[PDB]
RNA sequence: CCGAGGGUAGGGCCCGUGACUGGGGCGAAGUCGUAACAAGGUAGCUGUACCGGAAGGUGCGGCUGGAU
RNA sequence: UGGGAGAGGGUGGUGGAAUUCCCGGAGUAGCGGUGAAAUGCGCAGAUACCGGGAGGAACGCCGAUGGCGAAGGCAGCCACCUGGUCCACCCGUGACGCUGAGGCGCGAAAGCGUGGGGAGCAAACCGGAUUAGAUACCCGGGUAGUCCACGCCCUAAACG
RNA sequence: CGAUGUCGGCUCGUCGCAUCCUGGGGCUGAAGAAGGUCCCAAGGGUUGGGCUGUUCGCCCAUUAAAGCGGCACGCGAGCUG
RNA sequence: GAAUGCCGGCAUGAGUAACGAUAAAGAGGGUGAGAAUCCCUCUCGCCGUAAGCCCAAGGGUUCCUACGCAAUGGUCGUCAGCGUAGGGUUAGGCGGGACCUAAGGUGAAGCCGAAAGGCGUAGCCGAAGGGCAGCCGGUUAAUAUUCCGGCCCUUCCCGCAGGUGCGAUGGGGGGACGCUCUAGGCUAGGGGGACCGGAGCCAUGGACGAGCCCGGCCAGAAGCGCAGGGUGGGAGGUAGGCAAAUCCGCCUCCCAACAAGCUCUGCGUGGUGGGGAAGCCCGGGUGACAACCCCCCGAAGCCAGGGAGCCAAGAAAAGCCUCUAAGCACAACCUGCGGGAACCCGUACCGCAAACCGACACAGGUGGGCGGGUGCAAGAGCACUCAGGCGCGCGGGAGAACCCUCGCCAAGGAACUCUGCAAGUUGGCCCCGUAACUUCGGGAGAAGGGGUGCUCCCUGGGGUGAUGAGCCCCGGGGAGCCGCAGUGAACAGGCUCUGGCGACUGUUUACCAAAAACACAGCUCUCUGCGAACUCGUAAGAGGAGGUAUAGGGAGCGACGCUUGCCCGGUGCCGGAAGGUCAAGGGGAGGGGUGCAAGCCCCGAACCGAAGCCCCGGUGAACGGCGGCCGUAACUAUAACGGUCCUAAGGUAGCGAAAUUCCUUGUCGGGUAAGUUCCGACCUGCACGAAAAGCGUAACGACCGGAGCGCUGUCUCGGCGAGGGACCCGGUGAAAUUGAACUGGCCGUGAAGAUGCGGCCUACCCGUGGCAGGACGAAAAGACCCCGUGGAGCUUUACUGCAGCC
RNA sequence: GAGCUAGCCCUGGCCAGGGUGAAGCUGGGGUGAGACCCAGUGGAGGCCCGAACCGGUGGGGGAUGCAAACCCCUCGGAUGA
């Protein structure tokens, strides 16, 4: 049947993209946090 | 006169529909109408604010002339009377001597070809606007200013009217729709005439189709739901309210007044509706 | 081919009969009240409507076939 | 052809008396009701009185043993639309008449449908009396209904 | 109770005997035929259907007879549900 | 050494289950170390509204070629979507951007919030909507509306000519719109041709034929023609379109009007440029100077912004045209022609799937377009087929039980069972014919029946054309032929009677409930006078509503019909300027501490003092509630009647052993041979009853009862047959489980149900196919039950707070 | 976190074929005029049959599955909420 995963790249790119991560106070601490662990991606890769 | 259905599906043996005898224009004004922004009953937070709200057939806003003190003095024929999706009454389209353009709500009574004209030296007759001083006790008015300059607010529904009571000051003394005895300022707008369309209360929408066209989406009752949802919902089977009946939110539905009550217009409320 | 009739299916009319149920007639001395005939003790009757164990009562309108 | 009388019918308007409710005044110890009472109402200011407002229904005197209509029935006043009818003249048509199974229409009250309206009145219903009882008569409340529009009902001591 | 699946049916049997039938008997208020009652006997047999989820029970039509009980109220790693 | 411990390794189950749709294979020839599995040929089968083709998303080199086979591929592998390497994606016109706006998002101004932030007009962003200029063919191993060829077109810059009051982010027009139905003319697409072009073919009894087989087009500028869409012209006034306006709007006048004209599309033709089959021969070449024509069918596509009707009344903005404003009129704009200029991104390949979403090369899920022919009434249904694509990545045998899916069956025909569950039966079209009841529509496909192929003969009407022939479409009558059978295959209702519930179509527990539950039109109560009530928010601000009592919120009831009784004492709600109580505050009789004293400081009675509560009324489609005992009639029995106690009032109409009745399978009647169910009655209703509505009700129902007909493998009662498995051989090879095991029966014993203890009995060692009685078999730290001063959801006149409201 | 699912908002798209035959309109009849009747035309509907599409009624299979909800047969809706 349908499953869950759908996959959108305009709707990848605007719901966990970067620009979306830094309108907010929470979505800066999760780049903030990221980049403290050390993660080689802050944001999904979406082609565009 | 509203108009029946021989019944040749169980919907259609009950339903009826207006005859819309009056109208003689069926499609709008182009520089009159705009688009009307559907909500939802949804509220700039997205919250759905008013409940059942949705899904009905799409409109143009068509815009009406409420304050016609705009153009005092200057008449103005009656060219077309139209259907109006977003009121029960009809509109009237208003060329002016001008060329200007306007709609106005339709009187009943009104007649393509006759002319209206607005002001304090205009004739009582169907169609015209005074401020309420000028016009003679007991005649029945409509599209009635509430605050000078403010815009009709008062009887604008299908068949409704208020009527001029007295004097008092500089105020007047109207019979609302509601039957609720109000003073409204002498120098606020109105309109000789009842509002047309008067045998809109008797539509028999039918079936439930036809409420899904209105925008009116399915009302489920407090007792069918749970009592996480509702004062009524739960119980084993059926029940009774099993408290005052009470809305969603706790308040009591039967008798509970809700009128605020040092409200500044009381001072301006003769007497409370009845009936 | 038609054809007595036999078969299958579905209708119409009549008769008999049926748990039970509805009122009706009748029946020497049952129980309750007293509606009508006297202004019958609230004049009567009336079409209709509503109500009441029961006759009845009451409303609306009509009639005199009502009295003084 | 010329005239007449009439609550004949339909539509719209509009006038005063009274009842009720509301507001203002003034005023106090009761009011109301009956055969007698009680219920009820009233010092939270009733009743009685004055001024103001709102609303519905019915039209006093004229009024009669009267008038009109086929009947049911029709009563403030005004305008408009409309029916029947009688008299005068003796002018026109030339028996064109009478009745009338069916048919069609009208048809008091009550009642029914959808809206409206609702002062007074009032089936049902409540209460107070009475009574052996009193699902009545009498008293205090009172909802349909009574009123308007449209549509049904089609009955009668619809009787002379 | 870190699970011994629970009513009824179906299927498949197997056992007990306090025996429903059939076999052998004694007593009879056993003339005969047919019964009653007790004793011996478990080899075999012990029907079809209407009603109800029913077990049970009632009823129809038969029958030599239409037995009662145990097997985790036998049997859900066999079925049903 | 144990923690259903943690991590890792390796066992057991086991050479076991399985190897992923039952569309299907066989052989010959290649290649290679090796071949059922790779390549080629022939034969066979499968899809063909797809299992073919083309877009979009998503994927991201998977594409093409060479070289490879460790691993990946459920077997094999020489093959591959795999490994290595090289190559491959070409645009002014296709799509997106340098254009426009939609919801929404963002947001100069502005508003709000402890901070973070929340809002917000314009503006901006935002598309699969609007706007915008490319069609056909050829070419590569792999791209092509992109390269090439042919014929076309757009915008920008500059210049020349001619024209004009030129000029805008401002005014106006236009863009610009629904649903159903639908005209005329066309195109796409298709069928036929005795005509035109073609390599050939004559078989096996016959045919050298008006034979068979194959094909008979595509694109195209101006012009022209056919069919449509859009659009009145002139003048005079003018105060409206937030400046102006010669534009638009409004008024008057003249002329035009199913027209015409002007304009814009579609289709046809059209210079020209292309394509072009079978068969044969080795993708190619030939065929070929290919032919390229007539007739019929015909769109849901096109003309299009067409027409009609209906109510629920159907985006915006730019491009575009017109008007003027500053400005400027040596400019600028319009028209024609010429030269020049024309950027960024995508483009490979898969795409109903082995490349996307499902951990898998997974019987699942995935939006748009094309989707041929014949026959069956039609059709995208069904069968067979074209183009094209496949045989589903383990096979070979055997022909047991048993399982699945399928076919048939003597006699009977529901006797099966909780239940006709399941499976039969019925089945399309045409014709005849069709009941109660009904809201007059229906019920209705009621029921029940007849017809159905083929041949010959005569004949009616329509479309095209020409009125005719031909072709095509609807028919009518007569006479015959064959079979068991003519919708001869495939697709295609079993029917009736009678109850309960719900009026109805709808909706629901994604994944055990589709229902009688929810919703539903409709009815009633109630709140709300507009800065409405109410809702979300701390607020600002929103929804309500750009609505205004014929409206909006809340609640119950639930089409419709006939109805909906009595109780206001308690709770709620509504009204009530009195009275009672009442907090802060006011008041200050009167006290107290301290100081030598002026003073400073503290306590403080009466009395004034809100909402709420008490109190007085109202109110039921507000919460709710609507009796007991005893007696009595000239047979008995039973009580219309009476007595008395209690209540706020004592259940009315209607219905009743019921979706409610315990006793109960009540009693009686009906149906049956037999009826705990069913239907009709009765009424001592344990414990119906009137909008948590009462009693009915035509129609409707994958709802739940009961009965009958039809027909059956449901059954008596089973039998045979088919295929896929099971079984055997070759290949690959799991799993839960598992203290170790050398693991028998009875009667006992044992923590009370023993392979493991006692006594006896029985038993050579090891497997394979089968069956499930035991191993208190497996699975899951019982969901029932209790316990824990464990948890959570929910309620309220439990406690205590808080929001909100007063 | 609404790329699943629920509702709403904006903008698009889809629903073979066949059946039934409302209003209206025209004509005829009727009448004082009417209502109304008949025929033809017409093409309405939470109308009917049935694909696509959307569902999930009953049964069977599946149950270390093809599948953490699937397969076969059957069945509901299919111009509309
Ligand atoms: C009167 C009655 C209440 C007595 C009661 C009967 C109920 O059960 C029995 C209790 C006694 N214990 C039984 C039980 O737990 N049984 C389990 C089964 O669960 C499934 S069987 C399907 C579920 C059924 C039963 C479960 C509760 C597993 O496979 C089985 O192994 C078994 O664990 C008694
Ligand atoms: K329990
Ligand atoms: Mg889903
Ligand atoms: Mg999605
Ligand atoms: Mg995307
Ligand atoms: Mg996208
Ligand atoms: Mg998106
Ligand atoms: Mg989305
Ligand atoms: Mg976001
Ligand atoms: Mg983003
Ligand atoms: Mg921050
Ligand atoms: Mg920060
Ligand atoms: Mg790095
Ligand atoms: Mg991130
Ligand atoms: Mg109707
Ligand atoms: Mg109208
Ligand atoms: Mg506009
Ligand atoms: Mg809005
Ligand atoms: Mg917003
Ligand atoms: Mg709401
Ligand atoms: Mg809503
Ligand atoms: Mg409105
Ligand atoms: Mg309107
Ligand atoms: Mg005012
Ligand atoms: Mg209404
Ligand atoms: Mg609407
Ligand atoms: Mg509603
Ligand atoms: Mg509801
Ligand atoms: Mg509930
Ligand atoms: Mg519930
Ligand atoms: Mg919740
Ligand atoms: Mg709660
Ligand atoms: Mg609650
Ligand atoms: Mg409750
Ligand atoms: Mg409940
Ligand atoms: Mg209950
Ligand atoms: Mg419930
Ligand atoms: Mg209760
Ligand atoms: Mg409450
Ligand atoms: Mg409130
Ligand atoms: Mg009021
Ligand atoms: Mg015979
Ligand atoms: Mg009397
Ligand atoms: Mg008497
Ligand atoms: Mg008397
Ligand atoms: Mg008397
Ligand atoms: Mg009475
Ligand atoms: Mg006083
Ligand atoms: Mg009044
Ligand atoms: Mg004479
Ligand atoms: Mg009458
Ligand atoms: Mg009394
Ligand atoms: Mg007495
Ligand atoms: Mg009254
Ligand atoms: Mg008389
Ligand atoms: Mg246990
Ligand atoms: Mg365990
Ligand atoms: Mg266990
Ligand atoms: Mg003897
Ligand atoms: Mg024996
Ligand atoms: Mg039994
Ligand atoms: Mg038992
Ligand atoms: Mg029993
Ligand atoms: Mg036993
Ligand atoms: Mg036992
Ligand atoms: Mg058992
Ligand atoms: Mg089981
Ligand atoms: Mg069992
Ligand atoms: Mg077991
Ligand atoms: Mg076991
Ligand atoms: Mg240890
Ligand atoms: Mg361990
Ligand atoms: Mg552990
Ligand atoms: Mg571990
Ligand atoms: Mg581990
Ligand atoms: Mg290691
Ligand atoms: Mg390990
Ligand atoms: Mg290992
Ligand atoms: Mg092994
Ligand atoms: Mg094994
Ligand atoms: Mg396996
Ligand atoms: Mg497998
Ligand atoms: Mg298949
Ligand atoms: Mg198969
Ligand atoms: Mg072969
Ligand atoms: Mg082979
Ligand atoms: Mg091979
Ligand atoms: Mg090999
Ligand atoms: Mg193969
Ligand atoms: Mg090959
Ligand atoms: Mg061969
Ligand atoms: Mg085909
Ligand atoms: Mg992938
Ligand atoms: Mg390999
Ligand atoms: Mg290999
Ligand atoms: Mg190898
Ligand atoms: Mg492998
Ligand atoms: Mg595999
Ligand atoms: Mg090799
Ligand atoms: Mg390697
Ligand atoms: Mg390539
Ligand atoms: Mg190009
Ligand atoms: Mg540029
Ligand atoms: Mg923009
Ligand atoms: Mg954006
Ligand atoms: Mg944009
Ligand atoms: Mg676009
Ligand atoms: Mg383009
Ligand atoms: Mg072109
Ligand atoms: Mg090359
Ligand atoms: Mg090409
Ligand atoms: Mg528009
Ligand atoms: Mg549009
Ligand atoms: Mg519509
Ligand atoms: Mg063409
Ligand atoms: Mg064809
Ligand atoms: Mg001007
Ligand atoms: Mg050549
Ligand atoms: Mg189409
Ligand atoms: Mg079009
Ligand atoms: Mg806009
Ligand atoms: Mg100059
Ligand atoms: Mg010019
Ligand atoms: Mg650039
Ligand atoms: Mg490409
Ligand atoms: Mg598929
Ligand atoms: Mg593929
Ligand atoms: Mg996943
Ligand atoms: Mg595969
Ligand atoms: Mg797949
Ligand atoms: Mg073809
Ligand atoms: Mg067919
Ligand atoms: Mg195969
Ligand atoms: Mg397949
Ligand atoms: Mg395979
Ligand atoms: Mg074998
Ligand atoms: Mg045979
Ligand atoms: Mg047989
Ligand atoms: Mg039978
Ligand atoms: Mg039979
Ligand atoms: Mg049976
Ligand atoms: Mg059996
Ligand atoms: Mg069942
Ligand atoms: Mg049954
Ligand atoms: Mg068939
Ligand atoms: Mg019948
Ligand atoms: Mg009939
Ligand atoms: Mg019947
Ligand atoms: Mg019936
Ligand atoms: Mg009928
Ligand atoms: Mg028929
Ligand atoms: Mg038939
Ligand atoms: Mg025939
Ligand atoms: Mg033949
Ligand atoms: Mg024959
Ligand atoms: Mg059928
Ligand atoms: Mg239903
Ligand atoms: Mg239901
Ligand atoms: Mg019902
Ligand atoms: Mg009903
Ligand atoms: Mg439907
Ligand atoms: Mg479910
Ligand atoms: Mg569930
Ligand atoms: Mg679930
Ligand atoms: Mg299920
Ligand atoms: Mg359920
Ligand atoms: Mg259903
Ligand atoms: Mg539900
Ligand atoms: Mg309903
Ligand atoms: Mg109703
Ligand atoms: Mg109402
Ligand atoms: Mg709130
Ligand atoms: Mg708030
Ligand atoms: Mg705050
Ligand atoms: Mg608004
Ligand atoms: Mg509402
Ligand atoms: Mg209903
Ligand atoms: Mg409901
Ligand atoms: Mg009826
Ligand atoms: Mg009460
Ligand atoms: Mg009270
Ligand atoms: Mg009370
Ligand atoms: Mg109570
Ligand atoms: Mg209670
Ligand atoms: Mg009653
Ligand atoms: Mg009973
Ligand atoms: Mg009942
Ligand atoms: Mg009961
Ligand atoms: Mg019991
Ligand atoms: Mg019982
Ligand atoms: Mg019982
Ligand atoms: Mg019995
Ligand atoms: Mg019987
Ligand atoms: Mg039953
Ligand atoms: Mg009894
Ligand atoms: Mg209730
Ligand atoms: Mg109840
Ligand atoms: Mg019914
Ligand atoms: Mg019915
Ligand atoms: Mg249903
Ligand atoms: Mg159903
Ligand atoms: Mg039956
Ligand atoms: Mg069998
Ligand atoms: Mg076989
Ligand atoms: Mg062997
Ligand atoms: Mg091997
Ligand atoms: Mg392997
Ligand atoms: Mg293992
Ligand atoms: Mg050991
Ligand atoms: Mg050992
Ligand atoms: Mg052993
Ligand atoms: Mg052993
Ligand atoms: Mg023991
Ligand atoms: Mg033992
Ligand atoms: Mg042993
Ligand atoms: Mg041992
Ligand atoms: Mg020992
Ligand atoms: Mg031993
Ligand atoms: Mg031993
Ligand atoms: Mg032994
Ligand atoms: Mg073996
Ligand atoms: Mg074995
Ligand atoms: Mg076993
Ligand atoms: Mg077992
Ligand atoms: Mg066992
Ligand atoms: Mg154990
Ligand atoms: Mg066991
Ligand atoms: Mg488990
Ligand atoms: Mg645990
Ligand atoms: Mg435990
Ligand atoms: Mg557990
Ligand atoms: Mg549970
Ligand atoms: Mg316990
Ligand atoms: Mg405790
Ligand atoms: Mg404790
Ligand atoms: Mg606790
Ligand atoms: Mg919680
Ligand atoms: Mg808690
Ligand atoms: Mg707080
Ligand atoms: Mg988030
Ligand atoms: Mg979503
Ligand atoms: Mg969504
Ligand atoms: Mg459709
Ligand atoms: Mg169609
Ligand atoms: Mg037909
Ligand atoms: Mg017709
Ligand atoms: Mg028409
Ligand atoms: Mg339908
Ligand atoms: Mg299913
Ligand atoms: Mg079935
Ligand atoms: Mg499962
Ligand atoms: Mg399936
Ligand atoms: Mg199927
Ligand atoms: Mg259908
Ligand atoms: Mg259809």
């Amino acid at each position: 049947m349908k499953r869950t995963w759908q996959p959108n790249r305009r709707k990848r790119a605007k719901t966990h993209g970067f620009r979306a991560r830094m309108r907010t106070p929470g979505g800066r601490k999760v780049l903030k946090r990221r980049r403290q662990k050390g993660r080689w991606r802050l944001t999904p890769a979406v082609r565009k | 006169a509203v108009k029946k259905f021989k019944p040749y599906t169980p919907s259609r043996r009950f339903m009826t529909v207006a005859d819309f005898s009056e109208i003689t224009k069926t499609e709008p004004e182009k520089s009159l109408v705009k688009p009307l922004k559907k909500t939802g009953g949804r509220n700039n937070q997205g919250r759905i604010t008013v409940r059942f709200r949705g899904g009905g057939h799409k409109r143009l806003y068509r815009i009406i002339d409420f304050k016609r003190w705009d153009k005092v003095g200057i008449p103005a024929k009656v060219a077309a009377i139209e259907y109006d999706p977003n009121r029960s009454a009809r509109i009237a389209l208003l060329h002016y001597v001008d060329g200007e353009k306007r709609y106005i709500i339709a009187p009943d009574g009104l007649q393509v070809g006759q002319q209206v004209v607005a002001g304090p030296d205009a004739p009582i007759q169907v169609g015209n606007a005074l401020p309420l001083r000028f016009i003679p006790v007991g005649t029945v008015v409509h599209a009635v200013e509430l605050e000078p300059k403010k815009g009709a607010k008062l009887a604008r529904a299908a068949g409704t009217s208020a009527q001029i009571q007295g004097r008092e000051g500089d105020y007047v003394i109207l019979r609302l729709p509601s039957g609720e005895l109000r003073k409204v300022h002498g120098e606020c707008y109105a309109t000789v005439g009842a509002v047309g369309n008067a045998d809109h209360k008797n539509i028999v929408l039918g079936k439930a189709g036809r409420s899904r066209w209105l925008g009116r989406r399915p009302h489920v009752r407090g007792a069918a739901m749970n009592p996480v949802d509702h004062p009524h919902g739960g119980g084993e089977g059926r029940a009774p309210r099993g408290r005052p009946p009470a809305s969603p939110w706790g308040w009591q539905t039967k008798g509970l007044k809700t009128r605020k009550r040092r409200k500044p217009s009381s001072r301006f409320i003769i007497a409370r509706r009845k009936k």
